[PDB]
């Protein structure tokens, strides 16, 4: 098929190449599915928490977990505004699509969790990216898992679980999924290239891919895919590690900020920021990447770096409550220019 | 069967372990019919829902659950009009007629109880509309408000409803309860596992019960017959090891930005929650007696600011890096 | 059945109305001439706008105004269709009016009337302005759409001076034959702040609750206005004096925190002695305290922190 | 069951309850249960009160088992009761039986219907928390301004014409004549102008009309009584007089109006509240224009 | 009717003489109704002052048997829109008398939640129909009311209940049910009242259930402080002394021991510290500014939630650092 | 694109043909309806996506001179037209039931318009009405909008057309529910069976129990919306008997059988 992300995906629970402590812990959890409480997974993005959830479902239910079952449901909010959600269905479990807007998120969650509950074995619900809720959907999930804790199980995967409210963190078991080290990523890549028998003279490129993706399985696999198809399935030690337009644009913006510090530079930074933000993206990761790229400049000293990180934290706090993002982004950029100049 | 959180949920008023005052007030109310409006508040997972359910079970009974009890939550629509009409309709219904069996067995009060959970997330207009319904219709009905945020409830509601604070379930407040649960479920602890679980838990018993259940499941799966140690519950609780915290403190002590940033990145790629790291760093810094007063005050202020930032739904990596940089430069 | 002084002693002719000599003289002149075009009357409430309009209509028409006009106020269904139909019928039905007289459409509290009704009124004027004229009684002219005001002569009523309110108070006192004290009258004027209706209500309350009108009785029944107290609080030099004033004037008197914040914001908007930077800093602090109050924290500590931060930004170390 | 009432002819109950439908947002009826019978009273904004009385002889199984002061109350909805009895009693020779039950206090209002081996049981929970009791827009008969007895058909035509034309404000005129030329009409003012619905003066359908001097015994001729009534109050009695035989009009000097509807037959009593004051001095021109 | 209701709705005044504290307002209203003139009374004040109880008692005293018909009660419980004020209020305030020529009273309880258009319609109603009907407006926030309405309504300020009114009501409650209360507990209840009758009644109802024997015993400071959970003044003084003389170790240990001995809350400790520090003499004003700002920030953070140990150490550090000036 | 057929008066199929009009009022009130003309005697029409499913077949074999042909390759052709204009042709044809048998109903598919020919006589009057829109859809939408769905078990056989009071009871449910403005059903396998409908509200407790009706696992509790008011109108079916099936606690069907064709309605949870 198309990508290594979904093709050579670990099917069975015994086919995990990562650390065995988490696998043993979830095997202990899956030993008695009747006594299994509500579960919450937190860790770095791209670690593969959904893979652990699918493996746990395989251990509890059995074969047939992966079923397409594309379904479309209609939901009505207050006044009159039709909403559409391409929620994915499956036997014995269902996954929630968080693609809906945060403001009108109560109706879909309430209706679909009531539909999965009914009155009646149990059916499990997987809710990815639970941090996007405005605490109203969080309260809805809290009440649903409190009152109907007889036939429903919630298994949520998320990264940077701080916005998740305290009551939910108390009622759900905390699963930690640390990102694999460079050795495990290199072993996985070696297994892949042995499976397809592609050309490979030096293993240093595998370590470069492993360490350049910051411990992300999907990013490393896709980076391997990009260079393999562009080199006629023949990796070379002299082949540079390519990066998306995202990192190139971020680095160019950082270089422009460091070099040129002026109002004209500020409005070109505004144009670049608008061009980036035109692709339906959150600004927290953009601010984090800009801060990390600014701290990577060798010409800066410790005082400028300290000021940059302090104002980055302050403007991230401002963005946490702010409705817009361009205000805080431009404020952080202007503060960085003021500090550098 | 059932998870230990719901399997061991109290069903009687005397099954509580720490909230003595509210429970004994309700018990002395059981022989009377002058129950006032109650405002239950406190830390999460202190058993306010369990307490109100036990009180309702002692008062009315399963026959009168479906006739004299209305519960409104966030699971359905909670608009101004819907809440207004529903509360006006239910708070106007006449006194129900219990059977002779109910009167013979349980003391049936002549009033009805309306329970409104998570009242903190209710709009001010709804509370203003419900003020007069609570006041002038209270002859044969009562309202119970349960919320973990007192400030989210406006001043007039805090006056009509009796304020029943729920104490934080500390170590000694739940040692006996965890011991009873361990004996009932055959869970073995060596010296201080239960005390360690309550120390880890933020003043609640539900998280501790879940942690104990996870530890018991792990011990049963291991099958070697040994007892649970403090290291196991610390690992399953997300507690940072002491050696790694010592390494963090040592790297912060050195005044270099590059090594600190690299180690912060290496720590964040492990996916550890920053709140636990902040708490462990704070308790280590206060516990240590090698620092003077000004440094302790400054680091306490920075830790409080970082905790507020983290609780405000911000990024853990940036906040922890900023906190460690600020600490290193003191 | 004792009718209250606000309704019992309301003026019936334009002669008894005081406060704006030029405007009353203009109204008398335009009534004597009779050529009264459309107009909009706006001002702060309690200055004598709608009663002036009613008196002008009275002494301009008489029996014709009493029997054959259609006066609409805010206590009616002010929908687009029904108002359109009603004014359309009222534009018709002409009588044997004098050549220098025209029908008057009294419009009381038109600030809350929908824009479609304003457009319907525009069409009604442009179609039958020859037979009838429109009179507008409102608080501010901003709520009236732009095209309506182009067809009318806007008249603005200034705030009543102390002399006119004092003269009206003496006339009402002579009519009622009640003892008074100059200190009590000065206190009544100070509490009214140019509000005639508030002054009448305060004087009536003093007379009916204590008898002789005195400064002590007025201060007992009603305290000083909160804008003055807040203005004195914001201009205090020492923080301890400001804290004591705040406590003993609003916390011990039963004043809500959100009302205190709103009054502080209103005072800071209209303050003039402070610099622009100080004014904007105080506005920012007031807004921060307001959002803290709205989010739930409504304790005295927030007000104390606001006062402390205001004093800190005023002193600037 | 502490209450029993069996009804076969549900058409009479259907048309009786249909007289209370013009009330907007119909609810909160204070049904009275007594040995004399069942009386339904409904008030809207404490300005108009209507009482509908059902006699004991109307029900063939009236028992009223009680050991109290014979004054018991319950509050339920109108729209539930109004649509409860109208749905059945269809086809021919169905002899539908309606059963009323109420277990004293705190029990739902039980309605049982039987129609060709088909059984229903409808329960209405009562609202008896803040029943203020007392109430009543009654009046004393010692100071009745005037009394009038008119046919239902004559008044129904006047009210029907009064509604569709509009006439948000209506006037009631009463005037006697020594030559037995009594004058009584329902005139009103609207956007159309002046409407004069002059009721007939002959004895064919106007049984009696006399004007008192505030003593209810001293009849006086040539005096005029002017009543200023809201249109909303008149719209409620329009359908009540649609099916009626005789309509009785009685008002006092205090301004309240009592309307008795006769249709043994049942009696419907409607009480109304006069408006504040006559617009301008229209009481002068009402006498002047009608006399012309 | 009695012995079946909460203590809040058990001692509600029924006559004008049963309302304490606002003696001037009661006397002025009594003079108003003795003369026979109601100047559109408007009641403003904090909750628990007794505005609605006073106005209901006054209406009962004026009317008697006419309360059911001629008196109209309005609130936020029922719908109050533009149509409601346009139709129901206009219809009610347009009728004549029935048995007595007394005025018509309409009770606008918690009227601050009405819309601006509804408020404008309401004030055009009060101006037009004032010759027979006088409205009464009850609200707690004057900023939500249209300023034109305040001009047409006689504003009366409801001050917080003084010490003598609270003591008189406490004595009346004790005499009715034959309950003994210690003077120290009386002073504690005076301090905790903060001018609120509902709070006093609610805590008095719960303290009755706290005692094992309802009679033949008294209520001391320990029972009062255990019932509601408020910190003892001695505990607050000890905490402040430990913070002042001990820097972090034994001070933090003492704070933790105090908080864990009974289950004290951080918020109530914060009001205790600010109450015992308001009378302190600090002639620098920078310590005062720092204390107020940092304590307000900590209270806001606690209201938003967080770690109890972190916030307690923040309070300790703020108090120690501010006093260093 | 030749879609030409003739509809003529008769004795038996007119009641089946006049039964089509009742939905047309509802279908016009709804969004629209789809059509699929196949072969010479099979065509399926339903309401596209509430949950309005009205799979119903009509035996066009008895119809005279009917032929379907289109450029849709396979035997199934997507067809859709607005049902509001269908009322006009049926209502006006219903007024001429007094006289006129040779008028017929000539329909011609031309491109968008469907001319309808009338030959009513009062000296003859010719009427030529045209259907406004016959717009088709995507060929792939035919598979995703398949209306053929049926279930088994828990068969309630309705009361045979001997007593007319059974239909009036269902017609009573039509008028009452419109006047108030959830519905619960019961099912039992104990022999004739009994039908029970119960409505639960805050203060409205309606329950109807049938003592001795002639209609024919257990405890099939189900909670559904008020969309069943349509299905009661389909029960009339004076020519034949109607079937009803309800099970699985989530879905219910109303199998209306008349002549060869059958009509079913689907209700979701
Ligand atoms: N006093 C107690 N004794 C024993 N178990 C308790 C006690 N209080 C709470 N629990 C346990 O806590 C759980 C019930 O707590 P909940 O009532 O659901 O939490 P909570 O009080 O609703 O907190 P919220 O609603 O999130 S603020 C059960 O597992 C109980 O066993
Ligand atoms: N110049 C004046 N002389 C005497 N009485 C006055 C004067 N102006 C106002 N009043 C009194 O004010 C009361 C009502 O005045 P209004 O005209 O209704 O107030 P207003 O200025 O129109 O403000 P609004 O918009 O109507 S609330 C009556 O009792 C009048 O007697
Ligand atoms: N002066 C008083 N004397 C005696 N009891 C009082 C007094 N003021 C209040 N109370 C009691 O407090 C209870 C509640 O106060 P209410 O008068 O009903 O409401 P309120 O004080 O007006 O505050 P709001 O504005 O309605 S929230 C009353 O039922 C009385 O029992
Ligand atoms: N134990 C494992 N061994 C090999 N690959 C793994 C393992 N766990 C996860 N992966 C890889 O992770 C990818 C899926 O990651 P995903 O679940 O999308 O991460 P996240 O849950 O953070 O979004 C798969 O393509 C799979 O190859
Ligand atoms: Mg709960
Ligand atoms: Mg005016
Ligand atoms: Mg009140």
């Amino acid at each position: 098929m198309s990508l290594w992300v979904d093709k050579y995906r670990p099917k069975s629970l015994n086919a995990l190449s990562h650390n065995e402590e988490l696998t043993n812990f979830l095997k202990s959890l899956s030993d008695q599915p009747r006594d299994l409480p509500h579960l919450l997974l937190y860790g770095p993005n791209g670690t593969g928490k959904k893979t652990r959830c699918m493996a746990l479902l395989e251990s509890i239910f059995g074969p047939g977990v992966y079923r397409l079952k594309i379904d479309v449901r209609q939901f009505v909010t207050a006044s009159n505004r039709k909403l559409e959600l391409n929620v994915v269905s499956s036997p014995y479990h269902l996954e929630i699509t968080p693609s809906d807007m945060g403001n009108n998120d109560r109706i879909v969650i309430q209706e679909l969790l009531k539909e999965v509950a009914q009155m009646e074995r149990y059916k499990c619900v997987i809710i990815n990216e639970a941090n996007s809720l405005t605490k109203d959907a969080q309260a809805a999930l809290r009440r649903t898992m409190e009152k109907y804790s007889k036939n429903i199980r919630l298994i949520m995967v998320c990264d940077s679980m701080s916005p998740i409210i305290a009551p939910i963190k108390s009622r759900c078991l905390l699963i930690r999924c640390p990102a694999p080290s460079d050795s495990e990523i290199s072993t996985i890549l070696s297994d892949v290239v042995t499976n397809e028998r592609i050309q490979l003279e030096t293993k240093d490129i595998l370590k470069r891919i492993a360490q350049a993706s910051n411990g992300n399985l999907r990013v490393s696999l896709l980076m391997l895919e990009s260079m393999a198809l562009n080199n006629e399935l023949a990796l070379k030690s002299s082949s540079p590690i390519i990066k998306p337009d995202w990192i190139i644009v971020i680095h160019k913006l950082t270089r422009k900020i460091v070099k040129e510090r002026s109002v004209n530079s500020l409005i070109e930074c505004r144009a670049v920021l608008y061009d980036l933000l035109a692709h339906c993206i959150p600004a927290n990761i953009i601010l984090k990447e800009l801060t990390f790229s600014l701290l990577d400049v060798e010409t800066l000293n410790t005082t400028n770096k300290s000021s940059i990180i302090e104002y980055s934290s302050v403007f991230d706090e401002r963005l946490s409550l702010g409705n817009k993002a361009i205000f805080h982004l431009e404020g952080f950029i202007a503060k960085v220019m003021c500090c550098l100049d | 069967q059932q998870p230990w959180v719901e399997k061991y949920r109290p069903k009687n008023l005397d099954e509580v372990t720490a909230q003595d005052h509210a429970v004994t007030v309700l018990k002395k109310t059981l022989k009377s019919a002058n129950l006032p409006h109650m405002l239950f508040y406190g830390p999460p997972g202190t058993g306010k829902t369990s307490t109100i359910l036990a009180l309702t079970k002692e008062l009315y009974g399963p026959d009168l659950m479906k006739s004299r009890i209305l519960e409104l939550n966030a699971s359905d629509e909670r608009g101004i009009s819907i809440v207004r009409e529903k509360v006006k309709n239910f708070a106007r219904l006449t006194v129900s007629k219990p059977s002779k069996h109910d009167l013979e067995n349980y003391p049936c009060p002549p009033y009805k109880i309306i329970i409104l959970d998570e009242a903190d997330s209710m709009t001010a207009d709804a509370q203003s509309a419900l003020r007069r319904t609570m006041e002038t219709y209270s002859g044969v009905t009562r309202f119970c408000l349960i919320c973990n945020y007192v400030t989210r409830i406006i001043d007039p509601l805090a006056s009509r409803c009796s304020k029943f604070r729920f104490k934080a379930l500390d170590a000694s407040n739940a040692i006996d309860r965890l011991r009873f649960i361990s004996e009932q479920e055959n869970v073995k602890c060596d010296d201080g596992v239960l005390e360690r679980i309550l120390d880890i838990s933020a003043g609640d018993l539900r998280r501790g019960i879940t942690l104990l259940q996870s530890a018991s499941k792990g011990a049963q799966y291991l099958g070697d017959g040994k007892n649970i140690t403090s290291t196991q519950v610390e690992e399953l609780a997300g507690v940072v090891p002491h050696d790694i915290l010592i390494e963090i403190v040592e790297k912060v002590k050195s005044g270099d930005f590059d090594e600190i940033k690299k180690y912060v990145n290496t720590f964040m790629k492990s996916g550890w929650s920053a709140a636990s790291v902040v708490n462990q760093l704070h308790e280590y810094y206060i516990t240590n007696d090698n620092f003077d007063t000004n440094f302790k005050n400054q680091i306490s202020w920075l830790l409080f600011t970082t905790d507020s930032r983290l609780n405000n739904g911000t990024n853990e990596h940036i906040q922890l890096l900023n906190l460690l940089v600020k600490i290193s430069q003191l | 059945l004792q009718l209250p002084w606000v309704e019992k002693y309301r003026p019936q002719v334009l002669s008894d109305i005081v406060g704006n000599k030029e405007t009353i003289d203009r109204l008398q002149q335009i009534a004597k001439d009779g050529n009264m075009p459309h107009m909009i009357i706006s001002g702060m409430p309690g200055i004598g706008k709608t009663t002036s309009v009613h008196c002008l209509a009275h002494e301009l028409l008489g029996r014709s105004y009493a029997d054959g006009v259609l006066e609409l106020n805010a206590s009616d269904d002010r929908g687009i269709d029904v108002v359109r139909n009603q004014i359309k019928h009222f534009a018709q039905k002409k009588l044997h009016l004098p050549p220098g007289k025209h029908k008057i459409v009294i419009l009381d509290e038109a600030d809350s009337m929908t824009a479609g009704a304003q457009q319907a009124l525009r069409r009604t004027m442009e179609l039958y302005s020859n037979s009838t004229r429109f009179a507008f009684a409102c608080n501010q002219s901003n709520k009236i759409i732009e095209p309506l005001q182009s067809r009318c002569a806007i008249l603005r009523y200034s705030k009543l001076s102390d002399e006119d309110v004092l003269k009206r108070l003496l006339q009402i006192i002579k009519l009622e034959d009640v003892k008074y004290t100059n200190d009590g009258l000065e206190a009544i004027i100070f509490t009214a702040e140019g509000d005639m209706r508030q002054a009448i209500n305060n004087l009536q309350s003093t007379v009916a609750g204590h008898g002789l009108v005195n400064a002590d009785n007025v201060f007992k029944i009603v305290d000083s206005p909160h804008p003055l107290i807040v203005k004195k609080m914001l201009l205090a030099s020492n923080l301890e004096d400001s804290i004591q004033i705040l406590r003993t004037d609003l916390w011990k008197k039963g004043y809500s925190s959100i009302d205190i914040v709103t009054t502080s914001f209103r005072v800071t908007k209209n303050l003039a002695q402070v610099k622009e930077s100080v004014r904007l800093e105080m506005i920012k602090e007031i807004g921060l305290t307001h959002m803290r109050i709205l989010e739930g924290v409504g304790t005295y500590l927030q007000l104390a922190s606001m006062l402390a931060k205001i004093h800190k930004l005023n002193n600037k170390a | 069951n502490k209450f029993s009432a069996s009804t076969v002819h549900l058409e009479h109950i259907t048309t009786a309850l249909s007289c209370l439908t013009p009330f907007g947002s119909k609810d909160d009826v204070l049904i009275f249960i007594d040995a004399d019978g069942l009386s339904f009273v409904r008030e809207n904004n404490h300005v108009i009160k209507i009482q509908l009385l059902l006699s004991r002889e109307l029900f063939m199984s009236y028992s009223y088992r009680n050991e109290t002061e014979d004054h018991m109350k319950l509050c339920v909805k109108i729209n539930h009761i109004l649509d409860s009895v109208s749905v059945m009693n269809r086809n021919s020779d169905d002899i539908v039986e309606c059963t009323l039950s109420y277990d004293g206090h705190g029990s739902p209002f039980v309605l049982i219907f039987e129609d060709s081996f088909i059984s229903e049981r409808v329960e209405y929970s009562t609202y008896l928390i803040k029943d203020f009791d007392t109430n009543g827009l009654e009046l004393d008969r010692e100071r009745i301004s005037f009394e009038a007895i008119i046919k239902g058909e004559a008044l129904h035509s006047a009210l029907k014409d009064l509604k569709e034309i509009g006439c948000k404000e209506c006037y009631v005129y009463a005037k006697t004549e020594a030559n037995d030329e009594n004058v009584f009409a329902l005139i009103s003012k609207s956007q159309l102008g002046f409407s004069k619905i002059k009721l007939p003066s002959n004895r064919s359908i106007l049984e009696k009309l006399q004007v008192f001097d505030g003593d209810s015994t001293t009849v006086i001729d040539g005096f005029a009584v002017i009543g200023f009534f809201d249109f909303t109050s008149f719209d409620k009695i329009r359908k009540s007089t649609k099916i009626a035989s005789k309509v009785l009009f009685r008002m006092d000097v205090h301004g309240v109006l009592s309307v008795n509807i006769l249709s043994p037959g049942i009696v419907i009593e409607v009480c109304m509240l006069e408006k504040e004051s006559i617009d301008e001095a229209a009481q002068t021109e009402i006498e002047l224009l009608m006399e012309t | 009717s009695k012995e079946n209701l909460p203590w809040v709705e058990k001692y509600r005044p029924e006559t004008l003489d049963e309302v304490y504290g606002q003696n001037e307002v009661i006397t002025t209203v009594r003079k108003f109704v003795d003369e026979g003139k109601l100047p559109h009374l408007l009641f403003y004040g904090p909750p628990g002052t007794g505005k609605t109880s006073t106005i209901v008692a006054l209406a009962r005293e004026i009317y008697g048997k006419n309360y059911s018909n001629m008196v109209l009660e309005l609130n936020a419980s029922d719908d109050r829109g533009i149509d409601v004020v346009r139709n129901q209020i206009k219809d009610f305030a347009s009728t004549r008398q029935i048995f007595s020529k007394g005025f018509k009273l309409i009770i606008l309880d918690e009227a601050d939640a009405m819309t601006n258009a509804a408020q404008n319609a309401l004030r055009r109603v009060i101006e037009r129909y004032t010759k027979n009907t006088r409205f009464c407006v009850l609200a707690n926030y004057a900023h939500k009311l249209t300023p034109a309405l305040l001009s047409r309504c006689t504003r009366f300020r409801f001050q917080p209940l003084p010490q003598e009114a609270i003591e008189r009501r406490i004595a009346n409650v004790l005499v009715h049910e034959k309950l003994k209360l210690s003077p120290n507990a009386e002073k504690a209840l005076i301090e905790l009242s903060n001018g609120d009758m509902r709070r006093v009644l609610n805590v008095l109802q719960s303290c009755k259930a706290t005692l094992d024997n309802p009679d033949e015993d008294e209520i001391s400071d320990d029972v009062i402080y255990e019932c509601c959970g408020a910190p003892r003044p001695s505990d607050l003084k000890a905490v402040l002394k430990s913070i002042l003389e001990d820097d972090w170790g034994t001070a933090h240990y003492t704070l933790n021991k105090v908080r864990s001995a009974k289950g004290l809350a951080l918020i109530d400790l914060i009001e205790g510290i600010v109450k015992i520090l308001e009378d302190y003499e600090l002639q620098n004003e920078e310590t005062r500014v720092h204390l107020l700002t940092k304590l307000a920030d900590i209270e806001y953070s606690i209201s938003k939630g967080g770690n109890d140990q972190i916030q307690g150490s923040a309070v300790i550090g703020a108090i120690k650092a501010s006093f260093e000036n | 694109m030749k879609l030409k057929l003739i509809v003529n008066g008769c004795e038996a199929p007119d009641d089946y043909k006049l039964l089509r009009t009742t939905i047309n009022t509802v279908a016009s009130l709804r969004k629209t309806a789809i059509l699929r003309f196949n072969s010479e005697r099979l065509t399926i029409i339903s309401t596209p996506k509430d949950t309005g499913q009205l799979w119903c077949t009509i035996p066009h074999d008895v119809f005279r001179l009917y032929t379907v042909i289109s450029a849709r390759e396979l035997n199934t052709i997507t067809m859709e037209c607005n049902c509001d204009s269908l009322l006009s042709v049926f209502k006006r044809y219903d007024r001429v039931m007094n006289q006129g048998s040779s008028s017929n109903m000539t329909i011609k598919l031309q491109s968008c318009a469907l001319g309808i020919t009338f030959e009513e006589i009062v000296k003859v009057i010719m009427h030529s009405f045209k259907v406004p829109v016959k717009l088709l859809f995507r060929a792939q939408d035919t598979r995703i909008q398949e209306p053929m769905i049926n279930y088994i078990q828990l068969m309630m056989y309705k009361l045979p057309p001997i007593s007319g009071e059974f239909g009036s009871a269902f017609h009573g449910f039509i008028r009452r529910v419109e006047r108030y403005s959830h519905i619960h059903l019961m099912g039992v396998k104990k022999k004739d069976v009994e039908l029970k409908i119960i409505v639960n509200e805050l203060d409205w407790h309606l329950e109807i129990c049938w003592n001795g009706p002639l209609d024919s696992s257990t405890h099939e509790v189900i909670i559904r919306c008020k969309d069943w008011k349509v299905c009661s109108k389909l029960y009339a079916a004076f020519e034949e008997v109607v079937l009803a099936i309800s099970h699985d606690e989530s879905c219910v069907f109303h199998c209306s059988l008349d002549e060869r064709g059958q009509i079913i309605y689907y209700i979701a949870r």
